[PDB]
């Protein structure tokens, strides 16, 4: 076609969804991990990660407000995780980049994956 | 805006 | 923060969210225009649009799954918004300029606004 | 993936 086209207008957007994220404007489900709670938007957790996009286009699922993740789960990786979504910036430490791999597998969030593996090969 |  | 960032993130999102709405997956509203209805995503628009984010936090209107406008926004107008939210990119054309315009004002996206009183100006 |  013959658009034009705004360069920050997808930043802005997930900027605009982070805030209303923040201000819990229109979350629509709750993610259990284990003692913790998260509450988020089905459709940007679907746009993020191969595994919500799967559940929230079950037929069934679709229609849950509340998700509960594999006990094996670390809450504080998925914190990052879910931070990671709304913001394009991961908060991977020597500390954390074990449990952030493992959730960002679970998950299927394949770009998380590849900086993880790269990061470790690194401290090899 | 740009040409994309 | 000592944060990575992955760059095509957001455009990686907003490209996701707009196959969820080809898909009509998780849409949550129809904006009536007329004689026409879109369907889309209450978040996508209240992050593109002054007036969507004034409608959907409003206390009784966020529970709305139909929502009319203003007879006088001309569908096409509408649609080409409704496109450049979910893509960043915009269809501005001489034979639809004003309707965009006009439509981009009352939705409240000062960016679009902005691109079409330059292309105006550059033809007078 | 940048340093942002
Ligand atoms: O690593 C990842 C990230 C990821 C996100 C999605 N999301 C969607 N995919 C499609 Cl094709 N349409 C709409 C979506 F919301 C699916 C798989 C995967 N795998
Ligand atoms: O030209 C524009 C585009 C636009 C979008 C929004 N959207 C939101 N604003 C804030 Cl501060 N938090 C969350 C949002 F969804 C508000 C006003 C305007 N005016
Ligand atoms: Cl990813
Ligand atoms: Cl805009």
């Amino acid at each position: 076609d013959s658009c034009i086209q705004f360069t920050r207008h997808a930043s802005d957007v997930l900027l605009n969804l982070n805030r209303l994220r923040s201000r819990d404007i229109l979350t629509d489900v709750v993610i259990v991990v284990s003692r913790e709670q998260f509450r988020a938007h089905k459709t940007v957790l679907m746009a993020c990660s191969g595994l919500f996009y799967s559940i929230f286009t079950d037929q069934l699922k679709c229609n849950l407000s509340v998700i509960n993740l594999d006990p094996e789960i670390n809450p504080e990786g998925f914190c990052i995780l879910l931070d990671f979504m709304y913001t394009s910036r991961l908060n991977l430490r020597e500390g954390n980049i074990m449990a952030v791999m493992a959730t960002a597998m679970y998950l299927q969030m394949e770009h998380v994956v590849d900086t993880c593996r790269k990061f470790i090969k690194a401290s090899e | 805006w740009v040409i994309p």
